[PDB]
């Protein structure tokens, strides 16, 4: 599994993004993808995940009500839809993704990483 | 007298067995006493009038039951207990009431003692809609459920046996105390599994209904039709498989 992130860019304070998660080589149709976040000087942090069977979401506490993780088989790539973007978003957004049935929010239990993404929100 | 099966043969010596059984030989309740374990279980209904029972007779027991699962993977289930429990023992992370110790050393059995005695009643113990609803037996899976379903969180997960009428059935246990203990602070999704037995079974009117009940509480919701149980497991197992 080969994963690359798109989509991120500088907007300003209330802006929008959507990020794009292509995989290349394998299909990951069956693995539970999710994305993080990592600041400069910071560690990462779970951002959104997706399953693989019902394709179910689940959030940080952060992102709930202005962030939308979903997927597309076919085009074997996950998106993140964010909305109502604020300077404490600004960060590394990468791909990730897992194994099993769930996405869980611990980092190191995925196994496959795209680079990663810069967002950026002015004040 | 009453009208539903008496307490299974044994019990005493199977749920101590089964105990045994389980604490032996999973490490995170080898600290168990299984002795304290049957005296906690048996002081909930002897000598106690069994349709009197309440949650509080089994607290002394889900409290040496005590076991820190992970919140995440909860696999919830109704009417299709063999499949449930495959999954589990494919998916290992993953885990049913039934694979903890609690639901583990009542599962299939029956029990109720008599209020002016100390014995365990063999001949007959009462049944849920003919003679009470708070006996001995009802009242722990009541207890035990809404405690399990209490723990879910982030993405749930239930299967549903989709050949029966009422795939969902709100006077199940799932139905009438899980669904309604899915903390909406935690819990943020309930996907659903309808499982056939040889049509879009996720349109059904009882899973419209679950839906319905799942979005009051602020919990999202998802459907999915399992159409091969077989293929499900084998891709669940090995998801390289260009058959999936």
């Amino acid at each position: 599994v080969q994963l690359q992130e798109s989509g991120g860019g500088l907007v300003q304070a209330g802006g929008s993004l959507r990020l794009s998660c292509t995989g290349s080589g394998r299909t990951f149709r069956n693995y539970p993808m999710a994305w993080f976040r990592q600041a400069p000087g910071k560690e990462r942090e779970f951002v959104a995940g997706i399953t693989w069977v019902g394709a179910s979401t689940l959030y940080a506490d952060f992102a709930k009500g202005r962030f939308t993780i979903s997927r597309d088989n076919a085009k074997n790539t996950v998106y993140l839809q964010m909305n109502s973007l604020k300077p404490e978003d600004t960060a590394v957004y990468s791909c990730a993704a897992g194994r099993g049935i769930v996405a869980g929010r611990i980092p190191a239990e995925y196994a496959d990483w795209g680079q990663g993404t810069q967002v950026t929100v002015s004040s | 007298t009453w009208s539903g099966p008496g307490t299974t043969k044994r019990f005493p010596e199977t749920v101590l067995a089964r105990c045994v059984k389980y604490t032996e030989i999973h490490p995170e309740m080898r600290h168990v006493d299984c002795q304290s374990v049957w005296d906690a279980f048996k002081g909930a209904f002897i000598s106690k009038h069994p349709c009197d029972i309440t949650e509080e007779d089994y607290q002394p027991l889900m409290k040496l039951g005590t076991q820190t699962v992970p919140c995440n993977k909860i696999l919830l289930w109704s009417r299709i207990k063999d499949l449930a429990h495959q999954f589990t023992q494919v998916q290992r992370d993953m885990f049913t009431l039934e694979d903890t110790l609690l639901g583990y050393l009542a599962d299939d059995l029956t029990w109720c003692g008599e209020f002016d005695t100390s014995k365990i009643n063999y001949q007959s113990c009462p049944d849920w809609r003919k003679d009470c609803s708070n006996n001995p037996v009802s009242v722990f899976w009541k207890t035990v459920s809404r405690r399990f379903a209490e723990a879910a969180c982030d993405v749930v997960h239930v299967m549903l046996d989709g050949s029966r009428s009422k795939i969902f059935d709100k006077d199940s246990t799932f139905g009438s105390v899980e669904v309604h203990n899915l903390q909406p602070e935690k819990v943020q999704t309930l996907e659903a599994w309808v499982i056939h037995g040889g049509r879009d079974l996720c349109q059904d009117p009882t899973i419209k209904e679950l839906e319905s009940i799942i979005s009051k509480r602020n919990i999202q919701f998802s459907c999915k039709n399992i159409y091969r149980p077989d293929k499900f497991l084998q891709c669940v197992k090995n998801p390289e498989d260009s058959s999936c």
